[PDB]
């Protein structure tokens, strides 16, 4: 599903 | 290509490029900074990751659109959809190869602190994972194993050297769980890793300041969101 | 660069590139199609415009971010913000020059029907307007006049040859009113053009089918939105 | 303010 985003947002 | 620009200027321009949403530029500036040969600071590692994650993220989304059209086509539309999907796929592979080349020459070998080495091995796992998403040929199994091996080395270091709430440790576990679910056909391993990671982080939140708590809980929510999707 | 690909394949791939949100590719495919030397159909003119409008639109947004940072900087940040704004500005000018070159060689001269000729002269006005947004030197007045002259020729043809609800006539008037307000320092001319265009379209809506009514009213709302902002 | 978009949306 979702992986880590590049920034906190 | 960026050889004549100062390291500090490349870093500054990468920050400007992010503000302007010019992620291809950002990635080129950060490639130039890495190629100066010095180690990267925490902030600079995040600039490198943000830049390439956004570039390849856009390529992945385009490849998925095109692959969906191609699969539906398989009335004869001619070779164009396949040709164009192949063009986007080759570009994506080229960016992944570039990132992997930076990590191999020589970011990983010079990274001795656990935070830097785990960060770069997590990236290595990610870019082999992106290669695996588009792979079909004789090397598909080897590409999958290369991702697995990088993530596993990062996991082993993270479990020895970082607390269970460390955000790099958490993001690594998140991404490795996505690998298990989406690439390795191991949904039970993915669920188990996400659950254990979440629960061990929860039990360590009491040690954290407000700002560290915010970062750890943000990634825990991503683990929870995947667990909700998968169960 | 696209010289070896069939016209029909370039058009097909431009449509795929739009679906994949790959607008730089889309623009390159449409440049290759124009360079085949044949006139463009209505649908193909829209592909050409969509592609370049999106590419330059992203450059404009990035130039505005960078120009705002540069203006605030004017603590010494060094030359990097100005250098990077200049880099983005040169790229933007290069894309505008490419579009203007396609229109001049030879889309406009071969366009005899009012719908095609107005479409291309509206584009010509737009790309000189985008050049004027970043212009500061000896040619700034001449760039502004080049936009004005193209829009004016398009207006003269549109008023003679198209009904006041025609969507190309409406979009042209919208964009020329933006030119007046934002480039030519003529806000009263901008307001007058938008008002007269809106009111003359309103009075002709009764002649339209449901689908034509939808298109004309969509652009009328854009005219109204600008009038609300400007008054 | 706003110019014409490339598509109706
Ligand atoms: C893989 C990974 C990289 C960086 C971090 S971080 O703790 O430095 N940080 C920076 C940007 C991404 C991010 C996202 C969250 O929550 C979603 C929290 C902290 C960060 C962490 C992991
Ligand atoms: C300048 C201009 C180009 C194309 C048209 S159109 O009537 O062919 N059409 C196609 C895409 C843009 C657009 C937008 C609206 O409403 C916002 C209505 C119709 C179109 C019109 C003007
Ligand atoms: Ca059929
Ligand atoms: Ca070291
Ligand atoms: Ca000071
Ligand atoms: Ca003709
Ligand atoms: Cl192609
Ligand atoms: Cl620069």
């Amino acid at each position: 599903a979702g992986s880590i985003p590049g920034r906190r947002s | 290509a960026m050889g004549s620009m100062e390291r500090a200027s490349l870093i500054q321009k990468a920050k400007l490029a992010e503000q302007a949403e010019r992620y291809e530029d950002m990635a080129a500036f950060m490639k130039g900074a890495v190629e100066k040969g010095e180690e990267l600071s925490c902030e600079e590692r995040n600039l490198l990751s943000v830049a390439y994650k956004n570039v390849v993220g856009g390529q992945r989304a385009a490849w998925r659109v095109l692959s969906s059209i191609e699969q539906k086509s398989n009335e004869e539309k001619g070779p164009e959809v396949r040709e164009y999907r192949e063009k986007v796929e080759t570009e994506l592979q080229g960016v992944c190869d570039t990132v992997l080349g930076l990590l191999d020459s020589h970011l990983i070998k010079e990274a001795g602190d656990a935070e830097s080495r785990v960060f770069y091995l997590k990236m290595k796992g990610d870019y082999y994972r992106y290669l695996a998403e588009v792979a079909t040929g004789d090397d598909k199994k080897r590409i999958i194993d290369s991702a697995r091996s990088a993530y596993q080395e990062a996991m082993d270091i993270s479990k020895k050297e970082m607390p269970p709430t460390n955000p790099i440790r958490l993001g690594l576990a998140l991404n490795f769980s996505v690998f298990h679910y989406e690439i390795a056909n191991s949904p039970e391993e993915a669920i188990s890793l996400a659950k254990t990671t979440f629960d061990e982080a929860m039990a360590d939140l009491h040690t954290l300041s407000e700002d560290s708590y915010k970062d750890s809980t943000l990634i825990m929510q991503l683990l929870r969101d995947n667990l909700t999707l998968w169960t």
